[PDB]
């Protein structure tokens, strides 16, 4: 399911602003390429963020509201494994590597699963 | 971005030809055993770009900017058969079986340009090296969520 | 028509509900027949008895236009005075002309004078007419002479001044027809014993009022079928913004090359952008279309998918309709 | 004077379709076919002012990628039983010192005039479709 | 807009035969001779729109190997007793997005219109006859 | 004097990019950690001028010296990720965003010319660089306290 | 396709003498001086192709030796009191692939058409005497 990271802004992240925005941009493989989609969130007090994710790849910037720019937090790949309840400075840790093609390989179970099912779509007939 | 690593998957199954075996460029790779017939996609050739598109979807809406160019990637075999990979390269670069393999490498093949059996100073010994040119055409894209307009208020006045 | 009608014979409070359905018995028509359940397809049930709905006012006027986008109006009886300002105020509204006749009763600057009323309203829609006689065919006569031109020819915009109409003028004396000069009415006299139709400045001009209202209404429809039928949305890039920009451009081009709006010197104060390009287009190209920037518009509107606002302004083109002259002689 | 413009190119549109894809190295350019007035001059400080009728009657090269949605609308037009007349606008934003200008040049009824010159190459890539548009009024304002 | 091209030059075929000995470096090429419509423009923002009987009409220049079956072909062509009509077609194909289009143009009746100018060197090797079909209908659709 | 510093900034929110990732030019700057993808405005070319204009005011009355010029300013992209920031810069430049975000810039913003994957021979290994062109244009002014003429009093003569 | 020639350049021989002093660096040249078939093009998908009488007309450019005995021959076929006629043949041989072909051309009754253009250097040498035989029919076949 798609996962909800939260904690509390601390570390080199920063101080822990009343204010703080966060920025993902997601690349969703679209048509040719892909699609980047932006979303930006704000934090309560106490430099909290709480907020869903969907999976894929997702870059995530940090800044301050009245800044002059972002600061780049990193890539991160969330994938059906990554824990839910996780911390956003500890999520940064598992940025995206190239093991995205042997991912690709993951269409063995797609390819099961339809080979269950037209196993039990035919067996009805009798 | 992904052109050199699309034109190294065209070489790389058109001449029937090993992954380990084809290096890219002017990146850090050893070239041990130089008798091991190498390929490197050589992109060091400035790449020029010709048109900026820009295009717009409506109902899945979002917009489309593309950016067509073009690049004089080299191809330089090593190897004690490099002549023959250069050679049996050069001519098959315009066969059923290359512009059959290069169905979704978004990248066009033009023919190839001149060779040259340029060889490398490996100390006090000559390695077989040749390079083929051939001018390589592809368009590098991105997709951005703008949004369209629905309707649009407006006055007008006279004297 | 193409359309398949199907009525029970009883009438009043008999519901035809079903449709079509499917019968296990056969093989179906009714999903080739296009009135299935899904399929769209109208089904009026029988109403309960006869219905006497009450009698509207000449405001229900609002029903007309509300089914078929008319745009030059009249009514067979004598609109009573009460109802004047409110008519006037829905033609105004409603993006449309309103012909109106009235004998010489109401030949005064009076206020209780409703056409005087509506001229001080500016209610430059609701177009007033005399007639001694009240002959209401004169509306029509008039209505059927100003609305002829095509908008799309090279000179096509005609005052009616002096235009030829189909009802037999009537016998004034001066100072009603000064009176009507000056309170906005329309009249259709005798010249060299001749049809003569005389337009009014009091209230504006019909040429003016006509050709403003159509201007509006064609730029309303060019934006719209640009926008939703021309099947590649235009965006919020400043290129698509731009286009926005010069399909209304291309409209006022349309007219200016039409023989509504002539390029001149601007006489208003009131302007946009600024003073320079704005009074340089309009004695050059009689025209001047600014778009706000995309700049300007906040993303709580943006997200609404609504353009910014266009200004445009125009100048009309002057219609001849005096002429004095003076001649002496040396000897 | 000081002067900056947005929109690097001159955002170009006719008969309400936008050209979005335009070849990049100099794609639109205007060009004025004659004279704005031709004059006969006789003696002693005498001369004839009379501006022509051919007076802003503009060429208008435009160069696009060799096939795309440019090129189709291009081609589609050059194509038709009827040719299709042009009608439409070239035009800048500029600000001037803070002001912000825009500079717009109408286009009149207009047509093609010579056809793209279509070579293929093999040695290098070529996507060079060059209509000409050749107006008759071609009024620069601001 | 995004796009590549399979087939790297502009596959030819006339009367039935293709192309396949091309000289390297831009062989093809189509020129249009005349414009697409001729005007005459009179006073105060009036013009007349008329599309040419000349519309098409395009050369094809063509280069092959000094001697190859293409060059056959077209020298068998050009020496027959009767000109030989040529008609073909000039296509290419090519994925817009990730659709798979064809761009093709007809030539309809064509003939020889200039020889190649037979040139033979020592110095260098040369091998290059340019032949010019110039036909009449030249279509391109997309 | 700003216009550097000016191009800096546009490709500091068209790439919404770091302050501290982004350093000009041939200055003394350290690029340590290779991977951290730097973008360097290198300024090293000639900017040409153009013109030389000169307006003058009227009641808050001063002048208005200005010098209309263009210099082909390169971006060279740096770390694990130059490519990317190559690419996805050589092609946002002509979008919404950057044409929207170059509002008060005072320089106008050309076309990506051509681009390059020259990079840096860091001792013995490779680290990633690209280069970018795009000719720049802008204008530079000064505001100079002259002052006008009210009236002209002169005097003829005649034989 | 595949193609070798033996014999460098087109060995070339009028009036039963062959040319053996063939200045180095593109010496004979074949330019046809016309066009092969001229065309009325009519409305509505109708042309007319008519080959012209001067089809096979082709200049021969020859460059040989200042004085040499190719020279003496043209020179003196130059200076005849009654122009001289020329009939011959420019050929080559080549193997297609294994097979061994000949491309022979003929050349029918030509004359001299421009003189060489005598020029004596002191700075460089040169002895370019460029003479320019034009038949009628030179019918390339292979």
């Amino acid at each position: 399911m798609s996962i909800q990271v939260t904690g509390i802004i601390e570390g080199p992240l920063g101080t822990p602003s009343p204010g703080i925005t966060i920025r993902v941009v997601s690349k969703i493989s679209y048509r040719n390429t892909y699609r980047l989609s932006t979303e930006d969130y704000v934090t309560t007090t106490g430099g909290a963020y709480d907020f869903q994710l969907n999976e894929g790849f997702h870059k995530i910037l940090i800044r301050y509201r009245g800044a002059s720019s972002f600061t780049k937090l990193g890539d991160v790949s969330v994938s059906d494994q990554t824990p839910s309840p996780i911390t956003l400075i500890n999520l940064l840790e598992s940025s995206s590597p190239k093991a995205l093609v042997v991912k690709l390989q993951e269409l063995a179970d797609e390819a099961s699963e339809s080979a269950q099912s037209a196993s039990d779509d035919a067996d009805q007939v009798t | 971005s992904q052109s050199i690593i699309n034109v190294a998957r065209y070489i790389r199954d058109l001449l029937d030809y090993d992954e380990n075996l084809i290096q890219f460029d002017r990146k850090n790779t050893q070239q041990s055993d130089t008798v091991t017939g190498y390929i490197v996609v050589n992109g060091s050739g400035v790449q020029n770009v010709l048109s900026h598109g820009s295009s717009y979807d409506g109902d899945a809406e979002i917009m489309e900017y593309s950016k067509s160019e073009s690049r004089l990637i080299t191809l330089e075999f090593y190897g004690s058969d490099a002549y023959e990979n250069a050679e049996l390269f050069s001519l098959l670069n315009q066969s059923q079986k290359a512009k059959e393999v290069s169905r979704g490498l978004g990248l066009t093949i033009y023919n190839v340009s001149q060779a040259t059996d340029v060889k490398q100073l490996l100390g006090y010994q000559y390695g077989n090296r040749v390079h083929v040119d051939f001018n390589i055409q592809y368009c590098p894209s991105v997709y951005v969520e703008t949004l369209r307009v629905d309707a649009s208020e407006f006055e007008i006045l006279v004297d | 028509n193409g359309y398949f009608k199907v009525t029970s014979s009883t009438t009043g409070a008999t519901s035809l509900l079903s449709y079509l359905g499917v019968a296990t018995s056969g093989t179906d028509i009714s999903a080739v027949l296009g009135m299935n359940s899904e399929s769209g397809a109208v089904l009026t049930q029988g109403t309960d008895q006869v219905v006497l709905p009450a009698e509207t006012k000449l405001e229900g006027i609002t029903a007309i236009k509300s089914e078929v986008n008319i745009k030059g109006a009249m009514f067979i009886d004598q609109i009573l005075d009460a109802d004047i300002p409110g008519i006037a105020s829905f033609a105004g509204a409603n993006n449309m002309l309103v012909y109106e006749v009235f004998d010489t009763g109401y030949l005064s600057k009076n206020v209780s004078n409703p056409v005087w009323a509506v001229k001080l309203a500016g209610q430059s829609n609701f177009r007033c007419l005399l007639s001694k006689s009240g002959n209401r065919k004169f509306a029509a006569t008039y209505m059927a002479r100003m609305h002829t031109v095509l908008f799309s020819g090279q000179n096509t915009a005609i005052t009616m001044q002096l235009k030829e109409l189909s009802v037999t003028a009537e016998e004034y004396t001066d100072t009603e027809i000064a009176n009507a000069k000056t309170v906005g009415l329309d009249l259709l006299t005798t010249i060299k014993n001749e049809q003569a139709l005389l337009t009014s400045g009091a209230n504006d001009f019909c040429d003016n009022v006509y050709n403003l209202e159509a201007f509006r209404d064609e730029i309303q429809t060019n934006n719209y079928n640009l926008l939703k039928t021309t099947s590649t949305k235009i965006p919020q890039t400043d290129p698509g913004m731009d286009t926005i920009e010069d399909d209304t451009e291309k409209t006022c081009e349309k007219y200016v090359r039409n023989g509504v709006f002539a390029p001149g010197t601007w006489t208003r104060s009131d302007f946009f952008g600024d003073r320079q390009q704005f009074v340089d287009a309009i004695a050059q190209k009689g025209y001047y279309v600014l778009i706000g920037d995309l700049a300007d518009q906040t993303t709580a509107e943006r997200q609404s998918r609504v353009s910014p606002v266009i200004q445009i302004a125009v100048k009309n083109a002057g219609a001849v309709h005096e002429e004095d002259i003076i001649i002496s002689v040396n000897l | 004077s000081v002067i900056v413009y947005r929109n690097n190119q001159s955002t170009l549109t006719l008969n309400g379709y936008t050209f979005q894809h335009l070849y990049q190295g100099a794609a639109l350019v205007l060009t004025p076919v004659n004279a704005k007035t031709a004059r006969t001059n006789s003696i002693n400080g005498g001369v004839s002012i009379s501006g022509r009728v051919d007076g802003g009657v503009h060429t208008l090269a435009i160069m696009v990628q060799k096939h795309s949605p440019d090129d189709k609308f291009l081609n589609d037009a050059k194509n038709s039983q009827e040719p299709v007349v042009f009608d439409g606008s070239m035009k800048r934003a500029y600000t001037e010192s803070g002001t912000l200008k825009k500079a717009t040049t109408t286009l009149e009824t207009g047509s093609i005039t010579t056809q793209p010159t279509k070579t293929d190459n093999n040695q290098d890539p070529d996507d060079s479709r060059t209509y000409v548009i050749e107006f008759r009024n071609s009024v620069e304002t601001f």
